[PDB]
This record gives structure tokens, C-alpha cells and sequence, in this order.
């Protein structure tokens, strides 16, 4: 549902022209029951009724980042969660501009999957620890904590333009929470992911000891989605893929990157990193 | 040579900060982490001793 | 870039040192004393009739028109004698006395306290401590006791 | 004597000053003067991101630099 | 008395975030830093995991009895547990669980320290 | 509209609390300034023979760099901020004077984070006096013992001179090296007395009488007067800090 | 009276349901006159009237320490003084949690006794300076 | 990319304005004051004169071309032009005009210094 | 003119009272301390008694005319009445009455001196 505030302006027009009494912010008063009737139809139906479902992703415009307007409160009271998009972060560079402090979900682990439950349980703790430190201008540049590193890398990974496959996300977040992407600098956090998902380095550089685990098939997702990476068979192969990817990266690409001093090559690299932020 | 200011560009340094996190509580967090690390190190020594 | 926006002053220039004289042919009648502890003076260009300093070579006595001589001050007492015949004794901790032919004295020290601010009872305790420290065979304590005794012995001799 | 032991003239002056501060009477002047002998300072130097003490030149007067 | 003392401490805690935000922790007395750390421990300690919140927390809940609920807050009120770290109080029940969590965190910290030692030994 | 008014009310209370806090800072700094101003009546007398011993004609830089091998610049900064432009102007003067042969041993915490980000390799360390106990001759002795780690050929001690409560300007002490000072002392003791710069004093009799003085005593003379110079610099910067903080706090208010 | 704010809400209900013209915060205009009908009946009577007296201690609840509200502004405009309690002091052990700077009695000393005037003048000259001193001193 | 980086820089400058207006620029880290000087240069550069406003700005109007606008902002973004003062970017179009204005201002400031020297000598 | 000059004097006295609590009265110049004394005299001179309260406090009231007040304040601004102390201006009306109060104060001090001197000399 695109802007429901417009759906309420239409109801206000209809009501007030029909000589209905106004209310708060000019609305008739029963504009809450409107969205209630609309959104309570969302459900995950019982097996008696076919195990069907329909998700609802209503959209509400906001004026100067206020959540005090009548319609916004009426809808937050109805909807389970919310995905708060802040202009200060959109304008602040990062896109999508979700604010985790104000965005929540009242379903949690039960919605997401086995493979994603463990990663989210790690990421929630990492972000709760990183929120307390991230306000500090990094001064202990070598004395920085692991959390300050992993949280920044995860925020880099959160930058997107389009969607991402499940297999193309769990591995990228696993490398962050487990610290495999700690030696590379922040700016290269997404070029790393691009090579991790679309340019298999061990298959290129010949370091192929893993039996099956490679990020080219796109069908391993349905094994991760069932067994989970925290399993006897996927965990060691995952480690013996990511560690060689990090090693080959740090050796060949990171070293070549830091050696750039020319303005032309530096800008070429800059545009490449932004492009990797976009496509991935 | 002047300054290694951080930024989004690779020649610039890491910007580990997060705009979402507040700066008002930062000094209290710094003091808390320093005190906690000191207590943990002292506990390491006390457990060995 | 701005071409040298800053042009700092030399701090020496904020002080007013005496200018030495050759062949002036006039002898001062009374010196102009200036005693300074760490940074602050206790006396600024006071007329003084005479002064008596202690050194490693021995005790010296300065009057008006004394020859230009610059030398250490051994840690001990320092007597000033005004034109009125009175006197003022000060304990010091090293320094350098700069005398002038024209009649100026700059006794720059690290400390300057009158004898009136010292008590013999408190001194007697420090004496045996410094002595027994000199007895202890250890380079860290022996030298410290020697220095403390070096400053205390003239005090114990002068208070009596 | 203390000369060849390595300690400088200025540490010797400061020790004599500390002794004079010990012996002198209780009063406002001693309150002004104890400040001029007590040891509170340090040295420090920046690592890549952290602080570290440069303890090669000690503040305590009994010791000798190396 | 314990409740009123905690409520009296937290108001000073507010008045001291008012100051630490500007000056810094260095510009407060040690008697003031003590109550700051005590209130900072109390606020994190009064957090509690619930059995219903297993979905969000991923941690089993704890049922804290009232008598233990006073002995623990009073022990923290009179400095009886100041050597214990701060985060050990975060999202636990009684004081026994706090000491368990402190022992845990010290174990993992020694693990990171010796792993850094072995990483320096390796390269 | 309730969120807007609540936000403005919270910002009002924040500004009020911030105001009374800054007012408290002003009272503390006022107490310290009223203590330290007692020095202003008594200063300007201890360094005059030090001037006479160490001072030389204004030597242009570019000749001093070619003459020398490792200069030294000692900026005396503060321990805590809200001072004004003292630290920033010191850093600006040094990056104005920056040359391949320099080394920086500073005094203060604010010289630790700033200089290291401007001067990568020349900056070495700093010295910190937690000002619970007033500075001393042995603090300056500590600073001399730190400066002497280098075989420096010239030491430019930068500091802030307190001309008045509204005037805290820069100032420098250009200290020579001991061996060079002794050689210049001899070469100027031989020839007649002729000043080569207005405002400079003749000291030929002093430069003879020091020749009458033995070697160890002349080394002690040098170190003692350099210590007094450093001490005057520290005291003047202390007072300048406590005087400029009031200005940089009333404008904040 | 515990308390008149709810009396005002009741009057507002009675008025609006009877379609009396509304006003600020949906209160009628004469709601001020309501409290004046009440509080003005409090008085220290004359020696011609038995020398009786009726005191009033009307309670009025604030919200987020608001004093610019309508009922509060009216009762303050009416009353012969005021008492202002604060929650920041109620939590800090200061119970009663008054705010002496905002608490006022225009009946300053004529109410106080012979023994109380001296003590109260001393405590006023003490607290006026204690406030200035504690407001500017550090926390430490 | 240049536009997004410019917008990010101005966002940080807006957050720092809350401190600059209260304390001052001196209480910022070296990185932050560099970011402030750069964002101030960006904001001043964003202004340009128009032919319509010649009555007011007192300057001939410029037509900054699109291709030349990106290279200028990118050079101002990569630190390629930091020695230029801030006021040189005010009411100009293109970095070449900025350098011309900086030359004019430097010449005028020098000439004022020699004029003051001549006046002091004649004084 | 007299009123505007008094307003300027009082504004300056406020600015200097925002300094005396900082530095001290001796920090001011010899001109500033003069206007400080004059402004204190002016402020004490504004204090006027009232015939309304004459029964309560006992002191008389003074109905001072317009032009006489102008001549008084002009004399006090011109400095031709500065030898008079500050406390004489307190709670009086007109320059022709503060002089009576000053004569009373001087005679009372002389009487105390005569009393004390003879009391000490008799013993």
C-alpha cells in the first residue's frame, strides 16, 4: 500500500464534503478503524484454511521525521513492526536509510530462518555493542575493539541498491561476525563481497580443496536454508572458503589498491567501489 | 602529509563511526569500557594468583 | 598559503637587564640587589649596603663597586645588610650570583626562605636521618644523605 | 661524591630545595612551597592510536637517567 | 530503604550525564564516580530476560525472588560488589548469575589475550 | 505539533543545564586565575642575566637550517580545552616553520592528538604536569632531561605571554647549544663590546668573568638559566591559559 | 480540595454536552469565575463577624511541570501564594519536594508568630545564598 | 558519486554546526575542522552570480557548464584545492574564476602590507 | 542630555561590575574607578523616601522638583560634587539635603573621635 496518508486525505475529503464532523487534524475521527479494517486482514491462515497468507507493507509519509502525527500513531499502533527511514542517513550517505534504533519487528526469530537466526542473534549483539561505541571518533586506530570493526563492516554490507539472494547475504554477514573481514579496510568491504559472490578467487587461483562449497552454483541456498551453516558439513567448508578468499584478497588486491597514488587510478577505484555498493 | 581525514573514498582513512549512535553518551561509554577492561585484567591476574 | 601570518616576539626582550659599563669612573655608594627564587623575586632592586654569600671556594662578601664576578652559590645562608645596620638572613638552594661594577646584584636561586621560618626541633630529626642514610652502603641513599647533610650543617651551625 | 654518580646539578638543587621544604615551619609559606617540590608530572607518547609512558627519564630524584 | 536509595542515586546519575556530556568523567570526584558506576550497574542489572522473550533475546528467562532481589541490590548499593564488571549485570537475574557471567567474560578475555600472543608468535 | 514543542522544551532545558555547567567552569577558572595573578606583580626580574647570557641577534631561519642538523621546537600546550586559539596558533606557527630537520617534544595533552596528525614523524612525545601541584624548577629539569635526549643545535621554546587579561600573545626562547654557546662566548669575549641589534645589551664583562669560571660551573650556568627560561615559559602559559579560558567561556555563554 | 483540575474537567463536560460555547482547551470562558466563586469565599473575617476564618489549600496537578496551562494560570492568578513541588526532588529524597524559588507566600510574615519571624528571616537569608552557592559549585 | 559525497560532507557539517555555534572551531579535532573548512568552501562555491541579479550582486553573471561543474567539486572533494581561501569561492563560477579571485585577493592583501609599510616609514 | 549621560554611566558601571567580580577594582583605570564611584552615588541618589511611609519608618518624605533634580544630576555628572561620600546620597531628596546628611555624618564622626580620644586620654 503506497501512501496511506493519501488514502486518509481522500476519506477526509469524502467525509467533510458529506457534512460529517471533523476531528483531530480535521479527520472524521474513525480513520483509525479504516486502517484497522484494512490491515487486520493480513494474516497467516490456519491449515484448516489452506495455510495461506498475505504480508502487508504499508507506506506512510512523515513530515520532518515526526512520529507524532495522528495517522502515523494510528498505524504504528496497528502494524507489528516498522522500517523507519531517516533522511539524516539517506542524506548521510547510506542507502537504504534504515534506523535500527527506531525500526523493529514484533515477530523476530520466528519469521526468519534457521540459517539466519544464528547470524541475527550475533548481529543484534554486535550492533547493540557498536551503538555505544560508534559515537567515538576512532582514536585507538590499532587499539580499536573487534566490535568497532565488525559493526562498520556490517554497515558497509547493509548498503545496497537492489535485493540480495539469501546465499549471497548469509556468507557476507558470516565473514563479518566471525572476523574474517577484519584486515581489509572499510572502503573495500563491498568489493570483497563482490569477489566473494561473483568472482570466485580460489577457483581462479587454483586453491580448490573444498569438495562442494563454492559461491557460483546459487543452489546451495536450499541446503543452507535447511541444515544451516552451523552444521557439521557446511561450517568447515565455509571456513576453508572464506579464509582463502581473504588471503588471496589481502595478497593480490588489497596490496595493489594501497599502492595507488595517481588521482586518475584513485578515482577509477572510487567509482568501482561505489558501483559494488550499488550492484551488490 | 597534512592530515589523513576519513571518508568514503579509498585514499581516505576508515570512518568507523555511525551517525545513528549518539555522541552525548560517548565519554561515559569510554570510561566504562576502560574500567571494565581494567577489572577483567585484574581478574585474570587474581585467578592465576 | 599566507606568507608568515605569525611573527612571535622574543621573550628575553620583555626583561630589562643591566648594561655593563667600561671606564665610567664612578663608584656606587650602595648596591641594587635583586634576589629571585624559582620565578618570583623577594626583593626588586633594593638599595643595600652590603651582602655576604657562601660558595664552594668559601664565603665571600660583596660591597658597592665590587668587581664583575659571576659564580655559584653553595647551598647555605645569605646575609643582606641594609644601610640602617639591620640584617636579613635567607637560606637558599644553589643559584648563581651575578655582580656588576656599576652596582647590581642578581642572586638567582631555586629557593629563598628566611631563617625565622625554620625551627631547630624539626631540623634535628632530619639530621640523624641524613647521617644514617650516608652510612647505608648504597649509591642511591648515600648521595641523598650527603646532600641533605650539606644543606643542614650550615643551618645547625647558624641557628646556634 | 654525587657528581660522578651521574645526577645533574639541577636534581641536586631540587633535592636541597626539598630538604629546605622539609625543615621549615608549619605556615602559609610552607603551603606555598611544598607545591614547588612535589612530583606529579609524567611523560607520554602516542602509539599508532594509544598512549604510552616514556619512563626512560624518571621524575623521582634518587634515580639516574640512562 | 534500598528502593529509595536507588531512586536517589539515579537522579544524581541524570545530573551527572548532564555534566559528563560536557566536561568528561575526569572532572568529577571519586565519591561521585563511585555512585556513577553504581547507578550504571544498577540500570543494567534491573534488566531481566523473560521466557516469553526467547524469540528476541535468545536467552532463557530467570525468576528472581523478592528476598534475593533485595540482598543483591543492597550489596550493590553499599559497594559490596564493585570489583565485578558492569556488563556482567546486563540481562541476568540474581547476583549468582552475575558472578557466573563475570567468570565467563574473564575466560573469553583471557582467550583473546592468549590468542593475540599466539598470533604474534606465529607471525 | 506535540513532538515539536516537546523537542524545543528539551533543547531549552539542555541549554540551561549547559549554561550553568559552563558557569561552574568559569568560577573554577576564576579562582585559579585570582591565585596565579599574584605572580604578575612579581614577575619580569629573574631572567635578565639569562637573557644577557643566551640572547643573540635575530638570526634568519633559512641560514639556521643550513647551519644546523637537528633543530628542536618545544610547544607548551594545555591539558584541557576551552582555551581559545593558543594551541591552534602554536600548531599554525610550527607548520609555518616546518622544515626537514626538526623535532617536537611538547608540553600538554592537546599537543598529543593534534601534532601527531599534522606532524607525523617529527613529533616525538610530550610532557604532562597534572596541575595539582604548581610547577617547579625540577619540572623544568625534567623537561631539560627530555630535550637533552636529542643532540639538538637550537631549541625554540614556544609559549604564551600574558600581556593582559585580553592579551595573550605568542613568545619564543631561542636557546643555543652548549658547545656553540661556549664558542660564541669566547669569540665575543675576545673582541670589543659592540651591540649589533637595537634593544640588545652588551655583556662583554660577563663573557670574560664566565671565562674566569671553571668548566663544570659554566655547564651548570647554562643548564640553570635554560631551566629558568623553561620555568618562566610554563608559568606564563599557565596564566595565559587561565586568562584566555575566561574569554573563551564568556563568549560560549 | 483534591482536586480542582478534575472539577474543571467536570465543568467542561457539563458545558460541552449542554452546548455552551467553548474556549481555550475546550473550557468555557467562565471557568476562571468558577474558581473565583469558590476561593474568594475563603477569607479572614472581621471582628464584627466573629473573627472566623476559612483557609483553602486547593490542589492542582501539573503535567511535565507545566505552569502555562489554563487552570494553573487561573488559580495562580487567584491564590494568595502557591506551593510548587517537584519530582526531581521527590526522587532525590527531598520529601516534601518543594521548589523554594517557585514557592511563594505573599503573606510573608504577618502569618508567622513572634518566635517564627526571626527564624524565618534567618533561614531566608541562609537559603538565598545556599542556592547561589550550590548552583555554581561543581559536583565534587 | 560527487553529488552524494558532497551531500554527505554537508550532512556532517550540519551536525558539527551545533557545536561550532556554541563552543567554537578550536574545540574540534583536526579532521573535523578540515571537514568544516571544506564544507564551507563547498557551500560558498554553490553560490554564483546570475545576469538577472546584476543589480544586487554587482557582478556579471556566469553560466557554469555541467562537465566543468563536476570536475571542480571533485577537486574540492579530493583535497586537490585546499590552499585556496574560503572567500575565493563566494559568488564565482568555475574553479578557474576561483583561482583568479584568489590571485586578486592575495595581490590586494600584499599591496595593503606594502602600503602600511610605506605609511609607517613616512610616519 | 543629563538623562542620557546618566544612562551611559550606568551601562558602563554595569559593564565594569561585570569585571570587578572577575579581576578586582584595582585592575580598572583611574577614569573607570571615578565613574564607578559616580554611578554608585547616582544609584544611591535615586533612592528617595516617601511621605506616605513617614508614619511607618519615621523618615520624612521629599517632593523634589524637576529642574532642581536636573541641576543635581548635572553637578554629580560634572564631578563638581564628588568629595561627598556615597552613603550620604542614600534615601534623600535633592543636593540641598544630602549636604545636610553629610554634615551630620561628619559631625557624628568628629563626636565619636572626640569621645574616644578623651576616653583613652582620661585613663
Amino acid at each position: 500500500y503506497d501512501d496511506l496518508s493519501k488514502q486518509a486525505v481522500s476519506y477526509r475529503q469524502i467525509s467533510l464534503l458529506l457534512r460529517r464532523p471533523p476531528g483531530r487534524e480535521a479527520y472524521p475521527g474513525d480513520v483509525f478503524y479504516l486502517h484497522s479494517r484494512l490491515l487486520e486482514r493480513s494474516a497467516m491462515m490456519s491449515p484448516q484454511k489452506g495455510s495461506g497468507s498475505l504480508t502487508s507493507l504499508p507506506i506512510v509519509e512523515t513530515l520532518s521525521n515526526d512520529v507524532t502525527a495522528y495517522i502515523v500513531t494510528n498505524v504504528i499502533s496497528i502494524t507489528d513492526g516498522q522500517i523507519y527511514l531517516d533522511a539524516k542517513l539517506f542524506t548521510g550517505g547510506q542507502r537504504p536509510a534504515v534506523n535500527i534504533g527506531l525500526s523493529v519487528s514484533r515477530v523476530g526469530s520466528s519469521a526468519q530462518n534457521k540459517a539466519m537466526k544464528k547470524v541475527g542473534g550475533a548481529l543484534k549483539m554486535l550492533m547493540g555493542e557498536y551503538r555505544k561505541m560508534a559515537g567515538e571518533q576512532t582514536s585507538g586506530s590499532q587499539n580499536v575493539s573487534p566490535v568497532m570493526i565488525r559493526g562498520a563492516r556490517c554497515l558497509q554490507l547493509f548498503n545496497q541498491k537492489g535485493p540480495s539472494y539469501f546465499m549471497d547475504a548469509i556468507v557476507a554477514l558470516y565473514a563479518v561476525t566471525n572476523g574474517y573481514m577484519d584486515d581489509v579496510k572499510l572502503q573495500y568491504s563491498k568489493f570483497y563481497e563482490f569477489l566473494l559472490l561473483n568472482k570466485d578467487l580460489p577457483v581462479l587461483y587454483g586453491q580448490v580443496n573444498n569438495k562442494y562449497f563454492y559461491m557460483y552454483n546459487k543452489n546451495l541456498n536450499y541446503f543452507i536454508r535447511y541444515f544451516g551453516l552451523n552444521h557439521e558439513i557446511l561450517e568447515p567448508e565455509l571456513k576453508k572458503y572464506i579464509e582463502i578468499h581473504t588471503n588471496l584478497f589481502l595478497d593480490n588486491y588489497q596490496s595493489r589498491m594501497n599502492e595507488l597514488k595517481s588521482d586518475e587510478d584513485l578515482v577509477q577505484l572510487k567509482n568501482l567501489l561505489y558501483a559494488c555498493k550499488r550492484t551488490v | 602529509n597534512k592530515v589523513k581525514v576519513p571518508g568514503r573514498k579509498p585514499q581516505d582513512e576508515e570512518d568507523l563511526t555511525w551517525a545513528e549512535a549518539d555522541r552525548k553518551l560517548t565519554p561515559e561509554e569510554r570510561y566504562a569500557r576502560d574500567k571494565q577492561m581494567a577489572l577483567l585484567d585484574k581478574m585474570t591476574s587474581q585467578v592465576e594468583e | 598559503q599566507d606568507p608568515r601570518k605569525f611573527f612571535p616576539d622574543n621573550g628575553f626582550r620583555f626583561f630589562d637587564g643591566p648594561e655593563d659599563s667600561f671606564g665610567d669612573g664612578n663608584i656606587p655608594a650602595q648596591i641594587i640587589l635583586t634576589l629571585t627564587r624559582q620565578d618570583e623575586f623577594i626583593l626588586k632592586q633594593e638599595p643595600v649596603a652590603a651582602i655576604t654569600i657562601r660558595t664552594n671556594e668559601g664565603e665571600m662578601g660583596v660591597l658597592a663597586g665590587h668587581e664583575y664576578t659571576v659564580q655559584q652559590l653553595a647551598p647555605g645562608i645569605l646575609e643582606v645588610e641594609y644601610e640602617g645596620g639591620k640584617k636579613d638572613q635567607y637560606v637558599i638552594s644553589g643559584g648563581f650570583a651575578h655582580v656588576n661594577d656599576t652596582g647590581v646584584v642578581d642572586i638567582n636561586t631555586v629557593e629563598a626562605v628566611p631563617l625565622e621560618e625554620i625551627d631547630h626541633e624539626k631540623l634535628a630529626k632530619a639530621l640523624e636521618e641524613a647521617r644514617a642514610k650516608s652510612q647505608s652502603p648504597d649509591e642511591a641513599v648515600r648521595i641523598q644523605g650527603e646532600i641533605a647533610l650539606e644543606i643542614f650543617e650550615p643551618l645547625e651551625a647558624a641557628l646556634h | 661524591s654525587w657528581r660522578d654518580a651521574g645526577i645533574s646539578y639541577l636534581r641536586y638543587l631540587s633535592i636541597v630545595t626539598r630538604c629546605i621544604h622539609e625543615v621549615q615551619k608549619e605556615g602559609p609559606l610552607l603551603t606555598k612551597n611544598v607545591r614547588f617540590s612535589t612530583i606529579g608530572w609524567k611523560s607520554l607518547y602516542l602509539d599508532h592510536g594509544a598512549t604510552k609512558e616514556y619512563t626512560a627519564i624518571p621524575a623521582e630524584l634518587e634515580k639516574i637517567p640512562e | 530503604n534500598v528502593a529509595m536509595d536507588i531512586v536517589e542515586m539515579l537522579t544524581k546519575y541524570k545530573e551527572l550525564q548532564d555534566i559528563i556530556a560536557v566536561l568528561g568523567i575526569d572532572e568529577l570526584s571519586e565519591e561521585d564516580k563511585l555512585i556513577v558506576d553504581r547507578a550504571r550497574k544498577v540500570a543494567k542489572f534491573m534488566s531481566q530476560p523473560f521466557a516469553v522473550a526467547e524469540v528476541f533475546t535468545g536467552m532463557k528467562g530467570y525468576y528472581v525472588q523478592l528476598e534475593d532481589c533485595v540482598s543483591d541490590f543492597g550489596s550493590l548499593l553499599m559497594g559490596q560488589c564493585d570489583n565485578i564488571p558492569e556488563m556482567a549485570f546486563y540481562m541476568v537475574g540474581g547476583l549468582d548469575s552475575v558472578k557466573e557471567k563475570a567468570a565467563k567474560m574473564a575466560a573469553e578475555a583471557a582467550a583473546m589475550r592468549e590468542r593475540a600472543r599466539k598470533a604474534a608468535e606465529a607471525k | 505539533g506535540g513532538g515539536t514543542i516537546r523537542f524545543w522544551r528539551e533543547k531549552l532545558e539542555g541549554y540551561k543545564k549547559y549554561h550553568q555547567i559552563v558557569k561552574t567552569i568559569k568560577m573554577v577558572t576564576l579562582a585559579k586565575y585570582r591565585q596565579t595573578v599574584v605572580r604578575t606583580r612579581v614577575r619580569d626580574q629573574t631572567l635578565r642575566y639569562t637573557r644577557k647570557a643566551l640572547d643573540a641577534k635575530t638570526q634568519d631561519d633559512q641560514e639556521v637550517i643550513e647551519k644546523s642538523e637537528c633543530l628542536l621546537y618545544v610547544p607548551i600546550t594545555t591539558n584541557r580545552g576551552s582555551c581559545g586559539a593558543l594551541n591552534t596558533n602554536m600548531v599554525r606557527y610550527l607548520q609555518e616553520v616546518e622544515n626537514p630537520k626538526m623535532t617536537i617534544i611538547s608540553v600538554g595533552k592537546k599537543a598529543l592528538d593534534a601534532m601527531t596528525k599534522v606532524f607525523q614523524d617529527t613529533y616525538r612525545r610530550t610532557i604532562l604536569n597534572d596541575m595539582k601541584q604548581a610547577m617547579s624548577f625540577q619540572f623544568a629539569a625534567y623537561v631539560l632531561e627530555h630535550m637533552n635526549t636529542v643532540p639538538w643545535d637550537r631549541a625554540q621554546i614556544v609559549y604564551n605571554r600574558y600581556h593582559g587579561a585580553a592579551s595573550q600573545k605568542l613568545a619564543i626562547f631561542n636557546l643555543p647549544k652548549f658547545e656553540d654557546w661556549k664558542q660564541k662566548l669566547e669569540e665575543d669575549s675576545a673582541g670589543d663590546g659592540k651591540i649589533e641589534e637595537d634593544g640588545l645589551l652588551q655583556s662583554l664583562p660577563m663573557k670574560t668573568a664566565l671565562g674566569e669560571l671553571e668548566e663544570t660551573a659554566v655547564e651548570d650556568f647554562y643548564n640553570f638559566h635554560s631551566c629558568l627560561a623553561v620555568l618562566n615559559a610554563v608559568s606564563e602559559n599557565e596564566l595565559s591559559e587561565y586568562a584566555a579560558r575566561i574569554v573563551a567561556v564568556e563568549n560560549q555563554l
